[PDB]
């Protein structure tokens, strides 16, 4: 289906972002990385008090927290491209807290964070993204 | 107890909406 290809596109964006965050060596993706990184930096400083007290011990606990935060962020019924950027900024925050405190480090299984991020974006914001220009004409033209 | 879901969601929502206003086209 079209949703399969749409899912893979978003998954690649989320993977790229995580590789950018960890500095592990496309246009839309580069634009996303630039804006999400400055979102993430601001968020990490505004939330030091909160975040210093958050344990991200596994991919499972990262997922639970991601899902709870996503539910609260979007419960007012508003989707926009700026909020979509914050999903990526937040996954970047989860990936840092995870490997900061992960006891047996595993970078490959961070595919898994990218996957549940893509699942959220696709199932909850995917139809909005389509009605709002897609990544290539909605997102890029706005944030480039 | 602390509800980090609320503290984080609140900040992401705020900055998401600001950034939404700061970029256009």
């Amino acid at each position: 289906s079209m949703t399969d290809c749409e899912f893979g596109y978003i998954y690649r964006l989320a993977q790229d972002y995580l590789q950018c965050v960890l500095q592990i060596p496309s246009k839309t993706s580069r634009v996303l990385q630039n804006v999400a990184f400055s979102v993430q930096k601001e968020v990490e400083k505004n939330l030091k008090s909160c975040l210093d007290n958050v344990n991200v011990v596994s991919v499972d606990t990262a997922r639970t927290l991601f899902n709870q935060v996503m539910e609260k962020e979007f419960e007012d019924g508003i989707i926009n491209w700026g909020r979509i950027v914050t999903i990526f900024a937040f996954e970047g925050i989860l990936i840092k807290k995870l490997l900061r405190q992960q006891i047996a480090p595993d970078v490959d299984t961070y595919k898994e964070i990218s996957y549940f991020v893509a699942e959220f974006i696709m199932n909850n914001t995917g139809e909005w993204i389509r009605q709002n220009g897609g990544w290539e004409n909605g997102f890029v033209k706005k944030f480039e | 107890d602390m509800r980090p879901e609320i503290w984080i969601a609140q900040e992401l929502r705020r900055i998401g909406d600001e950034f939404n206003a700061y970029y256009a086209r």
